[PDB]
């Protein structure tokens, strides 16, 4: 007829804009900032290049979106499925709260529930053990046994920091299908964005092989 | 504030060329289709050309096909109408009318001020009632309309449009799809019809209702305006 | 503390308001649902499908 | 004879296990293209399935040819059309497979560049290039035309230079590309640190078997072109070498099944 | 002091339960067992609306039973013409984490919200041809979980901060605040008279609220997990509840207790959406098993099954006239179902 065209033409123009928006979004990388109790979360936010905070930064011609849901203050199980299919999850843990129901134990508790999540079966996890400068000074006067009663090593920073990383890396039950990246950062560290870019490169490699049927 | 300003008119020799520019301000010009309608001196309205929102669909009247071309500039919100081989019958007041898919129809709600162009030297037929009717404030008027083809469609929509042209002002949409009241129109106006015969009723008359009433079908493209009924106050 | 007592007091006031309300029998309430379903069964296209003549979909 | 029976029998096996497997392969790949964000590999896979399905359509003609003990009872125009479509699909699949190897290699070598630059237009262009190049080069079957068999003195001086050019341009170029792309793909995958051990073997194994299928199926057919030119005679073992080429049309759905 | 307050609370709860048992003579199953069964129900997909590029969370129909509005995670609100499949409008969103959308009864406004904790109202009828945002309702400390329109100026908003609020449009202030829940309220359903509404929360409880006085009328319990779906009976004297377990429950406002239990052994997944037919005879509920089940509201018998989605059915509803049922799912598709 002579009036079906007008409605259809307007409708067809919408999918043209919808396809352009989808193509642009498909070229973007989504990151889920999932720290606990401001464990250096703000430090790593400024080092890259309200319910949920959105942060955009460009590194090596790749667009990154970081979502912070620390201000939600609600049951996580009712909205954590919205982040299914995310490229990776960025986890921030402060090493200085081991002497603060313990702050460190709360971090592992929420890490265990999030790493072993049904919606995050094969998602990449980037663990950021920040505040390492304060950890070195604190470990010289307060032993690690206050937080971990089973610790047997000395108070040297190198092994104490490694011990914390091993416990966090031992909380995942799917080591055969997912990988956790651990990086020690500080306020003056400038390679944090490179570490995130390196971690998401294999995720892109992971998706590239699935597109051609190799996975 | 929706605004459509027309410029680029004047005295043209026969066989010459001219271009009309319609500047759009105050609305999303990209999503609005545009129509060209001219009114010959002491005559009625007639459709000229139409351009779609995305410029994919373009149509012209049979009296201007080939000679006339229409174009739009979305970034500059300007509508163009290039003219070639201008004749003495092209002397009229050209209006740029915005049109979008609105309320399940394609209304002609806003019309431009118009520009003066002087050249010195199968279609559905809509038949109007008597061109002049004497009326006084406080009475009820009834304007009739006849269509050669049934404007009722298989989807239940009868594509009939009612316009009012006040003395010295551009036409204004009153009724679209024979039953719907346009925005900013008082509830005095009403529209009724069935297939080919249509009636527009004004319940309470006012001094601001003086003008010529036009009916145009949107069934086929090829939109045709009626002769027009003029409402004048009694002495 | 004060907040705990105030929270308990608010719950008590809410509970007593819900207790002293008029409750009709379940059988009477059940029959009301049955009557409405039977009365409006004809005007339910989901219940009794209409012919394709008057079906836009 | 025994040679005719063995050739005849293997064609039904490819026909019975190739036609269905290609059907679900096509319907899966057709839907993927209509799905949002189609990768260039999907278009290449769709074109490969069409070329593989095309080869299966004229397989009954080869069966009928082998049924009559290599005797042609059909009009010459039919065989020329039969030969043109059949041989074009072999060369079309050769370039489409090479294009797939390029896509796989670019995925592991430059994953960021591949993701940011992939568009369905590149897959269409690559598929179109393979289609026009294979079709144009395989017109010699119609131009030259037991059908497609021993020639006396004149076509021998004509087909052999064309057959030699067919092996070099149409096969050795994709063969070099396929080997180059898969050799670096295996090297990259093996030395990639952050890939799961179980899935790393799957990617390497699938890449190796695809390269072996390319060499095994398209190898003997193009070597006969080199062998025939050297002796200035049409090779007698061309028919059996063709059977290997048609075998790829059936294993391709299996290669992209799981 | 503080000790005796809890003791009197349990005594009040016991009295309420005793009153509920006293007014319970015969269940709905015994009364309805004599009437004829509804039989097997066959429905077919008439329209498949495509264009969404992410998981769909909202579906709400329009009052004209023709215009549809849907929300997804791509940050786009699409207004659908169900008769012609044409997309009337495409509204970009500031935040792409919208979970619910609402259609005004007048058809002039559309509201949506999500993890931004802001209910944004978009004007659909303006002099300009674009759709612009009109109001941004701020004040909730939790994610938006439901929004319903009473008129052009009043909207009830359910949020993840355990509290519900009644908002004003021309003045971005909370007219009344509804408190009393202990968990996040995930859904709300308005009564036909726009005088009362029911909200289901994560504490396996449903509360009946009065809009004008802004306080809870009654509290309904019986579920074992979080409540995700709610719908109001056409009478206004009953409502249906869908929880995180495989059980659907029908409650009576006047009886103030459980009436009928809808469950089956083969179902283990939860319920995301619940809707009623025109006559309130068919209970339609979406599930996490990629399937939709049609329940006989009077006999708890499974009348029919809607299997047309490859992902979880998140949103579902029935037209005002009840002619068609539109089902949304995480597979980024809308499906309209009609009977033969």
């Amino acid at each position: 007829s002579a009036e079906d065209k007008a409605a259809v033409e307007r409708s067809k123009m919408i999918d043209r804009n919808l396809r352009e928006d989808g193509e642009k979004a498909a070229r973007e990388v989504k990151l889920l900032l999932l720290g606990a109790g401001e464990s250096g979360k703000s430090t790593i936010v400024k080092q890259m290049k309200t319910g949920i905070v959105e942060t955009h930064f460009t590194f090596k011609d790749l667009h990154f979106k970081m979502f912070d849901v620390g201000g939600q203050r609600s049951e996580r199980k009712k909205w954590i499925h919205c982040f299914e299919g995310v490229t990776a999850i960025i986890f921030c843990v402060a090493l200085s709260d081991y002497d603060l129901m313990n702050r460190m134990h709360e971090s592992m508790k929420l890490f265990d529930s999030i790493c072993n999540n049904k919606w995050f079966t094969d998602t990449s996890i980037i663990l950021f053990l920040n505040k390492k400068d304060l950890f070195e000074e604190k470990i010289k006067k307060s032993p690690l046994t206050i937080c971990y009663p089973e610790y047997a090593g000395s108070n040297t920073y190198e092994e104490a920091a490694a011990y914390i990383q091993c416990q966090f890396e031992d909380l995942n039950k799917r080591k055969d299908t997912k990988e956790i990246y651990t990086h020690f950062t500080c306020a003056t560290d400038t390679k944090n964005v490179q570490f995130v870019f390196d971690a998401v490169t294999d995720v892109i490699i992971k998706n590239n092989l699935k597109d051609c049927g190799l996975f | 504030d929706v605004q459509l300003v027309e410029s680029g008119g004047g005295l043209v020799q026969p066989g010459g060329s001219r271009k009309l520019s319609c500047s759009a301000s105050g609305f999303a010009f990209s999503s609005f289709g545009m129509h060209w309608v001219r009114q010959a001196p002491e005559k009625g309205l007639e459709w000229v050309a139409y351009i779609s929102s995305g410029s994919g669909t373009i149509y012209y009247a049979d009296t201007v096909k080939g000679r006339f071309t229409i174009s739009r500039d979305d970034p500059k919100n300007t509508l163009f109408l290039q003219m070639t081989s201008l004749r003495s019958e092209d002397t009229a007041m050209y209006y740029c009318v915005r049109s979008i898919y609105y309320y399940g129809s394609s209304p002609f709600d806003f019309w431009g001020q118009g520009t003066t162009l002087t050249v010195s030297s199968s279609d559905i037929v809509m038949t109007q009632a008597t061109s002049s009717v004497p009326v006084t404030p406080g009475e009820s008027v009834s304007i009739s309309c006849r269509s050669s083809k049934s404007l009722l469609h298989s989807n239940g929509n009868t594509y009939l449009y009612w316009f009012l042209q006040r003395p010295g002002q551009s036409p204004q949409l009153l009724i679209y799809r024979m039953s719907n009241l346009a925005s900013g129109v008082p509830d005095r106006f009403s529209g009724s019809g069935s297939g080919t015969a249509f009636t527009l009723t004004i319940s309470r008359l006012e001094a601001e209702d003086v003008g010529v009433y036009y009916c145009m079908q949107h069934l086929e493209y090829p939109l045709t305006f009626g002769a027009g009924t003029k409402l004048e106050l009694k002495a | 503390n004060t907040a705990s007592i105030a929270q308990a007091r608010k719950l008590v006031e809410q509970l007593k308001m819900e207790a002293n309300i008029d409750r009709i029998k379940v059988s009477k309430a059940a029959a009301d649902l049955m009557a409405y379903c039977e009365a409006h069964a004809k005007e339910d296209p989901l219940l009794t499908p209409v012919p394709a003549s008057e079906n836009p979909f | 004879d025994w040679k005719s029976s063995l050739i005849l029998m293997a064609y039904i096996i490819i026909f019975l296990t190739g036609l269905p497997a290609n059907l679900l392969a096509l319907r899966a790949f057709v839907g993927r293209v209509r799905q949002p964000q189609p990768a260039p590999v999907h278009i290449l896979l769709l074109s490969l399935t069409l070329a593989d399905l095309l080869l299966l359509l004229l397989l009954p003609f080869k069966i009928i040819e082998a049924a009559s003990n290599f005797r042609w009872y059909l009009p010459k125009i039919v065989c020329a059309l039969t030969g043109f479509g059949f041989y074009s699909s072999i060369y079309c699949s050769t370039w489409l497979l090479a294009g797939i190897s390029i896509e796989r290699y670019l995925g592991v070598a430059f994953p960021v560049q591949y993701k940011l630059s992939r568009r369905p237009l590149y897959g269409v262009i690559a598929a179109l290039v393979a289609w026009v190049m294979s079709f144009g080069h395989c017109t010699i079957v119609i131009i030259v035309q037991t059908c497609y068999e021993n020639f006396t003195d004149e076509q021998l001086d004509v087909v052999l230079p064309v057959r030699l050019e067919l092996c070099l341009v149409l096969f050795f170029i994709p063969m070099a590309v396929t080997i180059f792309c898969y050799w670096r793909f295996v090297w990259i995958m093996l030395t990639q640190p952050h890939v799961g051990a179980q899935r790393r073997r799957r990617a390497v194994g699938l890449a190796v078997v695809t390269l072996l299928n390319f060499l095994v199926c398209f190898g003997p057919y193009n070597v006969s072109h080199l062998v025939g030119f050297y002796q200035r005679k049409s090779p007698w073992w061309r028919s059996i070498a063709v059977v290997f080429s048609s075998l790829n049309a059936s294993l391709d759905p299996l290669l992209f099944y799981f | 002091e503080l000790d005796q307050l809890r003791q009197e609370a349990e005594q009040l709860k016991n009295q309420i339960r005793d009153a509920r048992k006293a007014c319970a003579d015969a269940t709905l199953s015994q009364i309805t067992n004599n009437i004829d069964p509804v039989g097997r129900i066959q429905m077919r997909t008439r329209r498949t609306l495509r264009g969404h590029l992410a998981k769909i969370y909202a579906m709400h129909w329009g009052t004209d039973s023709r215009l549809l509005v849907s929300a997804s995670q791509d940050g786009k609100l699409i207004i659908w013409d169900s008769y012609t499949t044409n997309k009337v409008h495409a509204i970009p969103l500031r935040s792409s984490w919208v979970m619910t959308c609402a259609y005004a009864p007048s058809g002039n406004y559309v509201a949506c919200g999500g993890l931004d904790n802001i209910c944004s109202i978009y004007n659909l009828k303006t002099r300009e041809g674009n759709v612009r945002v009109s109001r941004e309702l701020a004040g909730h400390t939790g994610y938006l979980s439901c929004c319903r329109f009473l008129d052009d100026n009043q909207i009830v908003t359910s949020s993840g901060d355990t509290t519900c609020a009644l908002w004003d449009i021309e003045t971005g202030q909370q007219t009344t605040t509804f408190t009393g829940h202990t968990g996040d309220v995930m859904s709300l359903s308005l009564a036909p008279d726009t005088r009362l509404f029911v909200s289901g929360a994560c504490d396996a409880s449903a509360k009946l609220w009065d809009v004008r006085e802004g306080m809870c009328r009654q509290t309904f319990t019986g579920h074992e997990s979080d409540i995700n779906a709610i719908c109001f009976f056409p009478n206004g004297n009953a409502f249906a509840t869908g929880s995180d377990d495989a059980t659907c429950r029908l409650f009576d406002l006047r009886a103030d207790q459980e009436l009928m239990t809808y469950s089956h052994d083969n179902i283990i997944c939860g319920i995301t959406s619940v809707s009623f037919s025109k006559s309130g005879r068919l209970l339609l509920a979406g599930y996490d098993d990629f399937n939709c089940n049609v329940w006989d509201a009077l006999k708890a018998d499974r009348a029919g099954v809607l299997a047309g989605h490859d992902n979880r059915v998140s949103c579902l509803g029935v037209t005002d006239d009840g002619m068609a049922v539109a089902t949304g799912s995480w597979d980024s598709f809308l499906k309209i179902w009609n009977g033969s």
